[PDB]
């Protein structure tokens, strides 16, 4: 069976966004092209918002842009911009998730050691598979397609 | 249907070709390339005649003046420049475009120069003193082709935001928009050589023929691929009656007018055919490619 | 209610139930309400327990969620616990 | 406005929030719910300082900005039978290793 592409609809009907980050990361947006390929736009430092024009339909993902962590945005993983009402810009608030305690602790040692001396670590192979499995857009991509 | 056939290959430039023009006295063949140069050849034999350099960065465009003296060229420095094809001296350079320049044409008289920029503007120019004489910001998208009509009473511009728009060069005010029932990007517009219609490419796969007088279209033209790049379209008159144009499939594809039948694809081209001109007086096209292409082919009919 | 979670070196912690049970593995030992860990020190187990609390706490709440922290000293020994608990 | 808890003592400690409002007296019933022992047998200290019953949490200095979820403040806990008062007396925690090579 055919699976859908993640992509923008390309509906040419423009919409006005608040990109508000409401995280402690610096933030990567990342838009679906039409083709559903991620396209990295300019970055956001924490406790930072910005008005930016975008247009109905189209599909938005946020990572941490140094690490590529993944982030939420108005709690979930997509943000998808609607028509404005009443000329009011629509709020993308981009935050944190609640990681898990061992995406967190995997997140620090990665920050602390660098990848070709993980295997140095102490730890059993499974840990090390864990940290080498960095994030991915394209995780999040396959995992919101298998769920659609 | 014609018989066109490769004659000869002008590998030139070093980077993509964005456009070939052929000077209105038949004799040259101008071309610009993101190498930041034009080049001059001659039109029958694709012999190397000169290369004219000033630009900054890349050029997307030239275009000839009436008496085939002058030459303007568009470029990513957003600047135009006025050029003496004799002596190869910019004569003029057009400030005012506050971003890539990507089109440009003279009016018949020559006097008047018109341009197209990513800015979203046309840009109306005094050939005389260089200066801008009016802009025109209706487009909400980068333009991607302006053109004279007959008598350079009307100029027609193409766009990104999927609108041809006639202009009054007079006034400056829109005189006419020309849209079917979608909005692809139009990467392409001119008038016919008669007058009469305006030809149109749209970001589909498709060109189209209008009667802008009825704003009704005449004719649809498919069959090549055209979704990413701004490709030059041609009216071929010398022989019969073909529209012209190159394809992201490498190919030049040729159509007759009437029954919009592909008559001909000329192959030979490894990159997108971003550019095509047809000569004025005899049965000649020239084509232009892309970056893994380089160069420009210029074919020859029997009619 | 609550659970007591006992560290290796024997700190007990005192922490609500639906906070301890965030772990599968604490639940399968829960199945008294306490729950002896053979090799996890009360450092790595006090730090635990603030995770259950901020975890708690912060899912699905709509707000600014602000970042666990993890010391590098702890943060190795923080991972094997995580992975030991599921959690 | 919450705050969260570490109640200690010896080698025991108790998670809890409560409000910068609360006071040390509901404090001492939350910890009566937990260890069985009545609010009149029960001082709480903040560092080396004996706490008023009537004080509130914020007038002891635990707010919200000092006293998160993920790194809560601390309350000290020392029982007392009849005439007989434990000192306060908090095991620390044990320490973590040597921080490894390639960190
Ligand atoms: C703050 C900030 N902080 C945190 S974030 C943030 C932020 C910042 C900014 C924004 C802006 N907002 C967005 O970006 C939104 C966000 C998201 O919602 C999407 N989006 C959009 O705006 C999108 N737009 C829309 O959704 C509606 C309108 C979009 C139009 C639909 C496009 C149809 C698909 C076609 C396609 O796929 N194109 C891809 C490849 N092209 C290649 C050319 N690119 C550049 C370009 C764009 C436009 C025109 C021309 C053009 C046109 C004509 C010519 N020439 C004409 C004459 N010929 C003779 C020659 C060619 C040339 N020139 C050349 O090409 C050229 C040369 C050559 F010809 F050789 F190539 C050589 C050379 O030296 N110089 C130039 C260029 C060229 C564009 C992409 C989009 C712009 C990202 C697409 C948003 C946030
Ligand atoms: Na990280």
């Amino acid at each position: 069976r055919p699976r859908p592409v993640l992509r923008s609809v390309n509906s040419r009907e423009p919409s006005q966004v608040i990109f508000c980050n409401r995280s402690p990361r610096v933030v990567l947006p990342v838009w679906l092209n039409f083709d559903g390929e991620p396209q990295p736009y300019p970055t956001l430092p924490p406790g930072t918002g910005r008005r930016i024009h975008s247009y109905r339909g189209h599909l938005w993902l946020f990572r941490d842009a140094g690490t590529h962590d993944g982030l939420l945005v108005n709690q979930t993983e997509l943000f998808v911009p609607s028509l404005n009402v009443d000329g009011q810009p629509i709020f993308a608030n981009i935050t944190l998730p609640v990681y898990t305690l061992k995406e967190r602790c995997l997140q620090v040692v990665r920050s602390l050691v660098k990848p070709e001396n993980y295997r140095r670590l102490d730890i059993v192979r499974s840990l090390y598979e864990d940290l080498e499995d960095h994030p991915n857009v394209q995780k999040d991509l396959e995992r919101l397609t298998q769920e659609r | 249907k014609p018989n066109y056939a490769l004659k000869f290959t002008l590998a030139g430039h070093t980077k993509a070709v964005s456009s070939v023009k052929f000077s209105p006295n038949g004799e040259w063949l101008a071309s610009s390339s993101a190498d930041k140069l034009i080049k001059i050849w001659g039109a029958y034999d694709g012999k190397f005649e000169k290369t004219i350099s000033g630009h900054k960065l890349g050029i997307s465009d030239v275009a000839w003046s009436s008496d085939s003296n002058l030459l303007v060229s568009a470029s990513d420095d957003k600047t135009l420049k006025i050029w003496d094809v004799s002596s190869g001296k910019c004569l003029k350079t057009l400030k005012g475009h506050s971003n890539y320049v990507f089109c440009c044409n003279f009016n018949p008289q020559s006097n008047l120069i018109v341009s197209g920029s990513f800015d979203e503007s046309v840009r109306i120019w005094d050939v005389k003193t260089g200066k801008c004489l009016k802009t025109l910001p209706a487009h909400s998208d980068p333009v991607s082709a302006v053109h004279f009509n007959r008598d350079g009473s009307l100029i027609v511009s193409s766009s990104y935001d999927g609108l041809c728009r006639i202009w009054d060069t007079a006034s400056g005010q829109c005189l006419k928009t020309l849209i079917d029932d979608d909005n692809p990007p139009v990467s392409f517009v001119k008038f016919s050589p008669n007058g009469k219609y305006i030809l149109a490419a749209t970001l589909d796969n498709t060109l189209k023929l209008w009667d802008y007088s009825k704003g009704k279209c005449l004719k649809t033209y498919t069959g090549h691929k055209n979704e990413k790049y701004c490709i030059f379209a041609n009216f071929s008159v010398t022989g019969g009656k073909w529209i012209v144009s190159g394809s992201e499939d490498n190919l030049v594809y040729i159509w007759n007018l009437q029954t919009k039948e592909i008559v001909q694809k000329l192959q030979g081209h490894t990159d997108v055919v971003i550019s095509t001109a047809c000569h004025p007086t005899e049965n000649i096209i020239a084509s232009a490619a892309l970056e893994n292409d380089k160069t420009i082919k210029l074919w020859k009919s029997d009619c | 209610m609550y659970v007591k979670l006992i560290s290796s070196d024997g700190h007990e912690f005192i922490v609500k139930r639906e906070h301890a049970l965030t772990s599968g593995t604490i639940k399968a030992m829960l199945s008294t309400n306490e729950v002896n860990f053979r090799e996890i020190p009360s450092h790595v187990l006090s730090k635990v327990c603030m995770y259950f609390t901020y975890k708690v706490r912060y899912t699905n709440s709509s707000t600014e969620i602000p970042e666990f922290p993890i010391a590098p000293e702890i943060a190795l020994e923080l991972l094997m616990a995580a992975n030991f608990l599921d959690c | 406005m919450d705050v969260f808890l570490m109640i200690r003592r010896h080698k025991t400690t108790i998670f809890t929030d409560a409000k910068e409002s609360s006071t040390v007296f509901e404090l001492k019933r939350i910890v009566e719910g937990i260890l069985k022992r009545p609010p009149d047998e029960q001082r709480l200290y903040k560092d080396d300082q004996l706490l008023d019953d009537g004080k509130t949490l914020g007038e002891c200095g635990f707010t919200s900005q000092t006293a998160r979820p993920q790194a809560p403040a601390t309350v000290g806990l020392a029982f007392r039978a009849d005439d007989t008062f434990e000192a306060l007396c908090i095991e620390p925690f044990s320490s973590p290793p040597e921080l490894p090579d390639v960190m």
